[PDB]
């Protein structure tokens, strides 16, 4: 770790050491590294103004489901679908029952084209009052397709969303419990806020506990699963953000800082090293260089797309259709079987 | 061991507001006072015994509770109340579009009325002076699949005129349909999944009995409620008494599986228990107004007054920002109810069975018609 | 039927008039009622002095009490109860005796209602207008260019139908192509028409967004609060 | 539709047809001994596509139920396209025009033959850094230099000036605290010459790191974030703004129409090719 | 109460300082005791229920209607005026038409 100062063992008082302790030793003169800039570290050292303004956010997001059988499925589960079907076949003994007192392959596929929109060819039964019936079935089948549609589209609502990003104002990040396997790496700024905040002593406890060495760890804990949340400054995060998306960033950054390089104290150039690092920011250089690196990495937002899911119950069908011609050859036996 | 919360919270303020130390323990014998004979139980014991000066937690607010001691704060607002995980589902199809209905289905007999129209310009052409008069009836009975998604084979006008006039029509039909589903997709939003239980008052509350399907409500062992229940009636508070309970997640456990059909309690921790629950399946009844009306309550000694003095305290402390920062401290409850929405897989099949009476209705209708040529007259 | 008592009035709309007898009821009348009844009491109802509930006025003159509108009027002992929908707080609570809440509420922002929305014909200006002149005129020269061929080596009338078959969606197939090049020609043209119409279908598709966003205000978050904007004016009633 | 264009569902059909179409000469010269042409093409387009097509059915039963239950089906793809349109009416990013200005469209307004504008506040940081950076739009920019910040205002508003260039903070305020909320913060407001308010001092001798330190205890009391929402708050959240049911200007359909007069110049000179297979 | 009234009229969302309601008597009042219990036991025994749901149950506002035809409809209107409009033209012109071929 960068390091913090932190009780030294038996003696309690202590350099916060790591990076900086090295620094306040000498082994470094100056500091370059991604470091955020805080007050607790600063009565201690000089440092740069700030080159970029990073905010902590929670680096975390699973897989969202999107059903591949949902939209049919609408009608499979109902069952009135099916059965409704039948009784369009039904519908030809009614017919029948009209001709009376004024084939059956052609009613039963007749009724399948309703469904279909099939115009065959003969029409409507004899009787007027029969092929009111016709309007009818051929009604509510269009009105059933059309809602289907539109039922089809409340799955399209979608907007089922796990909202439980905004951590810092949100309900469940503040009542920790084990369902919320939270932390940060191991002696992290964010453990100075913790830690001053008494308000935060329970989750910086709790934060504690779940603590890693490293980022390629933290990362890991929540892509492994092992954690369900992880918490670490946006700059770190973000670009990871874009490098996988399975995983999200949520929330409002909080504790915004300034990048500023640590250097020893009295350090006549961290005034020139600032003119310096402003004019990085003046031309456009500390900009283009943040451009280069982070513009590379992009992710999808929130656009849908169908991704040939639902087409395999079509790919049912056309299995069907081999079935149905295989069957054809009995059904041309039975022209020859009235031979 | 530790303690929690916005009263904790409160009582921070107190330490400050009233500048007074306060020693807090827990209670043993019976939670929230329970009288039982002779003597009574709980809190409520530790205050007449004199181990306890003040009573502080959930407790809710009586008229006995009032002769023996009392509360000035009434800081909360909680009532007996019961969470349901149902559902709201279509009903009627959009009435088949009843608003179109008012003028759109007039307007359709009126479109019949266009078509005769049509027909006799149409005749005409086809007559200057086999049988394609049943092209008039065809062409209704044709004109009409045409309106609806087409699918009619119906049969082949020819007359000139028609072409035209149906193509109008046409269009007309086709914009209807834009419209059609644009009323479906309206509905999509109409097809609003809300928990559809009453009040108190309602029959499946207060005459349990009678429903085939078997369904339980219940409560906490030893509430102030029970005897409310009893003052309301004695019958349902023993029906609560057979399916008792003990601990908020035995409720919730049965809720969760099924095994208690809903659950009464105090509305602000049942609206809080939304206010944590995993998966989101609980809410609370309609709007949620418990239909009890009363908020938590300190206990002082009858003779003890701090509360007159305690009371000015704690109003600022209402008009304060705080009370909803405790709110938002502790309070806060995930998954806020906006009117919520949902899709089905099962889509509707009482619904469709509605769409099916309408179906069914013309099936007699056809065998009426039936009839009129069985007894066609001479 | 609706319990009424007479209660003393003050002063009407009209000038003068202070004093008045006048008809009383609602939710605190038959609380009233109730209560008279329930603790065996009798009593006589009057309007509040000056029509306030009640607050304190610093310095008028010499520095003054919580004698504002209704509330002084207790002071006074004129009132021996106030039975009205009388917010309970802190500073009343220093004074007087407060029962336990009859009513819990909340303060809240009244304003004029959203306006509407427009019908489809005028939906249909946004998109459908347009693109139907474009396209119908498109129609007619495809069905041009598959004759040319054809004429080479009511026909018109025909191959507009033919494409139109495709727009309504009537299908009327009075008549067919001619030629199997003006089938290729028919394969591009009429898959094309199909892709029309689908592009139709996402015209219908876009009559559902109509939703409107509209708006709602903040108590603290919104700019109205952090600003009585001049044009925005806001108020309660006085004292 | 795209993905589902792209590979499967053509293929597919072109099967359906196949197998009809062997089994409808096989079937239907067995039904009749006394043929699978363009109409069977049309076929697959006339169930493939909300129907509309008069040319033909064949005549034979194996093949023409199959088909009517592929019809079934490819509607309910169908109804999904449509749904997957509605997708995208559900909601769209009305902010695609975008000046990054390092595109050098600001560089020059030249370039784009109407006039382009942009102007800011004069004897400003920004004003003497862009003169400093860049000369030719400082120097183009001083016909557009607007004298308050309220008028820069006016010149955007009422129209007469296109965009607006000024503070992030301002900026980003006037975007919450604003009548219309058509006005918009230029891409995420990730602003270039990142900057904040700097507080002066007099020189190397004077109050130095004891004042940092308050600063940065204004961090961790979390004092800033109140003072943030209180005076910096602003109106029309800045969630994804969405636009529904808007003149419909197709780009893409246009290319499609395009698709289709190209389409059909290639089977009218595939008809003179045919024609000239003769000679 | 207003905007279930009033449908002209509607509320912001927001609800802030939440607050209560109370008979209010002098701090001597010897009906003090006796006015609360009488509150209490009206809130437990569902009188006070009955009047809030007699009184403020009388009106409300709903969106019921929906959307489909109605005021969108009327437009539609002018569709239907559309269709019978054009048919008579073409029976003079048809029938030229037929007399010249
Ligand atoms: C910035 O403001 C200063 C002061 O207002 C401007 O300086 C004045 O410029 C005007 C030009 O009309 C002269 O008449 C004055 O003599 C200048 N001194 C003043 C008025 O104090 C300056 O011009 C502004 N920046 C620009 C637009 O160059
Ligand atoms: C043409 C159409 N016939 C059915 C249902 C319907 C409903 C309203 C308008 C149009 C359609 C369909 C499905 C998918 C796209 C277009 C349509
Ligand atoms: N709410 C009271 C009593 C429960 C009830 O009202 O039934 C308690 O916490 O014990």
């Amino acid at each position: 770790k960068f390091g913090t100062q932190e009780r030294v063992n038996n003696s309690n008082a202590a350099a916060w050491n790591g990076m900086m302790g090295e620094l306040l030793s000498g082994q470094a003169d100056m500091i370059v590294a991604p470091l955020t800039i805080n007050n607790e570290r600063a009565q201690y050292i000089e440092f740069s103004k700030p080159f970029k303004y990073q905010g902590l956010t929670i680096l975390v997001k699973k897989e969202i489901p999107r059903s591949t059988l949902d939209s049919f499925m609408q009608p499979f589960q109902s069952t009135l679908w099916l059965l409704v079907g039948l009784s369009v076949h039904v519908v030809a003994v009614m017919l029948y029952l009209l001709d009376r007192f004024s084939t059956l392959s052609s009613a039963m596929w007749f009724s399948w084209r309703v469904l279909l929109n099939s115009g065959l060819g003969e029409g409507a039964p004899r009787s007027f009052s029969a092929r009111i019936l016709g309007m009818v079935w051929a009604l509510f089948a269009m009105i059933i397709v059309a809602s289907y549609t539109a039922n089809l589209a409340a799955f399209l609502v979608l907007r089922r969303p796990e909202e439980r990003i905004t951590g810092i104002n949100d309900p469940r990040l503040r009542n920790p419990s084990d369902k919320f396997i939270y932390a940060t790496v191991k002696q992290s700024s964010v453990d100075i806020y913790f830690r001053r905040q008494v308000e935060l002593s329970t989750m910086y406890r709790h934060m504690e506990k779940h603590n890693y060495e490293s980022a390629a760890e933290a990362i890991q804990a929540v892509r492994d699963n092992k954690l369900h949340a992880f918490i670490w400054d946006s700059a770190v995060l973000e670009f990871e953000a874009s490098q996988d998306c399975d995983l999200v960033t949520t929330g409002e950054l909080f504790f915004r800082s300034g990048f500023g390089i640590g250097m020893r104290k009295d350090s006549p150039w961290k005034q020139e090293v600032s003119l310096n690092i402003l004019k990085s920011h003046e031309n456009g250089f500390m900009e283009e260089l943040d451009k280069t690196w982070v513009r590379y990495q992009e992710c999808d937002s929130r656009s849908n797309a169908p991704a040939t899911l639902t087409f395999e119950n079509m790919a049912g069908v056309f299995y069907l259709v081999a079935g149905g011609i295989v069957a054809g050859i009995f059904l041309i036996f039975i022209e020859i079987a009235y031979k | 061991k530790c303690c929690k919360g916005f009263c904790i919270d409160i009582l921070k303020k107190l330490s400050k507001t009233v500048k007074f130390t306060y020693d807090l323990y827990l209670v043993t014998n019976g939670k929230h006072g329970k009288k039982i004979k002779n003597v009574w139980n709980g809190m409520i014991g530790e205050v007449v015994y004199k181990r306890a000066v003040m009573a502080v937690g959930s407790l809710t607010i009586n008229e006995e509770r009032s002769v023996a001691v009392d509360f000035s704060v009434p800081f909360v607002e909680t009532g007996i109340s019961v969470m349901v995980s149902r559902s709201a589902g279509t009903v009627s199809p959009s009435a088949f579009l009843e608003p179109f209905s008012a003028s759109v289905w007039v307007m359709m007999f009126v479109m019949l009325l266009l078509v005769s129209a049509m027909a006799v310009f149409i005749f005409e052409y086809f007559s200057p002076v086999h049988g394609p008069s049943f092209t008039i009836g065809k062409a209704v009975w044709l004109l009409w699949g045409l309106v609806f998604n087409n699918s009619l084979p119906v049969q082949n006008p020819k007359g000139t005129t028609s072409k035209i006039i149906v193509s109008i029509w046409a269009f007309f039909a086709v914009i209807f349909l834009a419209s059609y589903t644009a009323n479906l997709a309206a509905f999509m939003i109409q097809r609003r999944f809300v928990d559809q239980v009453t009040g108190l008052s309602d029959n499946k509350f207060q005459r349990p009995h009678d429903y085939s399907p078997p369904f339980r409500f219940g409560t906490v062992p030893q509430g102030s409620t029970e005897r409310n229940i009893r003052n309301n009636y004695p019958d349902m508070h023993q029906y609560m008494v057979k399916f008792h309970q003990k601990g908020v997640q035995d409720a919730l456990v049965s809720l969760k599986t099924g095994k208690l059909d809903a659950f009464i309690y105090d509305a602000a921790v049942l609206n809080y228990m939304a206010g944590r629950d995993e998966g989101c399946k609980l809410v609370t009844i309609g709007s949620g107004y418990i239909f009890a009306t009363t908020g938590y309550g300190i206990a002082l000694q009858k003779g003890s007054r701090w509360k007159r003095p305690i009371d000015l305290a704690l109003l600022q402390f209402v008009g304060d920002g705080e009370m909803e920062e405790l709110e938002k401290l502790w309070l806060t409850g995930i998954c806020h109810t906006e009117k919520n929405e949902v899709m089905s897989s099962q889509l509707d099949i009482d619904n469709m069975a509605g769409v099916f009476y309408m179906l069914a209705a013309a099936m007699a209708l056809s065998l009426i018609t039936f009839v009129w040529e069985h007894l066609f007259y001479k | 039927p609706i319990k009424k008592v007479i209660c003393n009035g003050p002063d009407e709309t009209i000038p003068g008039r202070p004093t008045v007898p006048q008809c009383c009821y609602g939710f605190c009348v038959d609380l009233l009622i109730k209560l008279a009844r329930e603790m065996d009491f009798t009593y006589e109802v009057h309007l509040v002095a000056d029509g306030k509930f009640g607050t304190q006025e610093r310095v008028n003159n010499s520095n003054a009490a919580a004698w504002n509108g209704m509330m002084g009027e207790l002071l006074s002992g004129q009132a021996d109860m106030i039975v009205a929908p009388l917010t309970i707080n802190n500073e009343r609570a220093q004074y007087i005796e407060f029962s336990k809440p009859f009513k819990y509420q909340g303060l809240t922002i009244l304003v004029k209602k959203e306006i509407p929305r427009s019908t489809l014909d005028s939906f249909m200006q946004p998109f459908q207008s347009t693109l139907w002149l474009l396209v119908g005129l498109s129609v007619h020269v495809v069905a041009v260019m598959l004759y040319l061929l054809d004429r080479f080596s009511l026909t018109l009338s025909s191959a507009m139908w033919f494409s139109w078959r495709v727009l309504l969606n009537s299908g009327l197939g009075e008549g067919a192509p001619r030629s199997f090049s003006a089938r290729i020609l028919g394969m591009v043209w009429a898959l094309f028409a199909m892709i029309i119409v689908a592009s139709y279908t996402a015209n219908l598709a876009a009559f559902l967004v109509l939703r409107r966003p509209e708006e709602r205000i903040t108590g603290i978050n919104d700019p109205r609060l952090r600003n009585p904007s001049d044009k925005f004016i806001y108020a309660t009633v006085k004292q | 539709f795209l993905e589902p264009f792209s590979a499967d569902v053509w293929v597919m059909m072109f099967v359906m047809l196949l197998i009809v179409s062997a089994v409808a000469v096989f079937v239907f010269e067995y039904f009749s001994p006394v043929f699978t042409i363009g109409k069977a093409i049309w076929l697959l387009w006339g169930l493939v596509f909300n129907n509309s097509l008069p040319v033909q059915n064949p005549k034979g039963t194996t093949s023409k139920i199959m088909v009517s239950v592929w019809a079934f089906f490819a509607v309910i793809f169908l109804a999904s396209y449509t749904a997957n349109l509605a997708a995208f009416m559900i909601q769209r990013r009305y902010v695609d025009q975008v000046s990054g200005l390092s595109d050098k469209k600001f560089q020059r307004p030249n370039d784009f033959s109407p006039a382009f504008r942009f102007g800011t506040v004069p004897n400003g940081s920004t004003e003497r850094n862009i003169r400093n950076n860049y000369l030719e739009m400082h120097s183009y920019m001083v016909k557009f230099n607007q004298r308050s910040v309220q008028d820069a205002l006016l010149s955007l508003k009422s129209g007469k000036l296109d965009a607006f260039i000024y503070d992030a903070a301002v900026l980003n305020y006037m975007a919450g605290r604003d009548e219309g909320c058509k006005l918009v913060t230029i891409g995420s407001g990730k602003v270039f010459a990142t900057t904040g308010y700097g507080i002066a001092i007099q020189k190397d001798s004077g109050w130095k790191r004891q004042v940092d330190l308050a600063i940065l205890q204004l961090f961790g009391d979390g004092e800033m974030e109140e003072l943030e929402a209180l005076w910096l708050t602003g109106i029309c959240h800045n969630e994804k703004n969405e636009v529904m049911s808007s003149q419909l200007d197709i780009d893409n359909m246009a290319g499609v129409f395009y698709m289709l007069a190209a389409a059909m110049a290639l089977s009218l000179i595939t008809f003179i090719m045919e024609h000239l297979f003769y000679k």
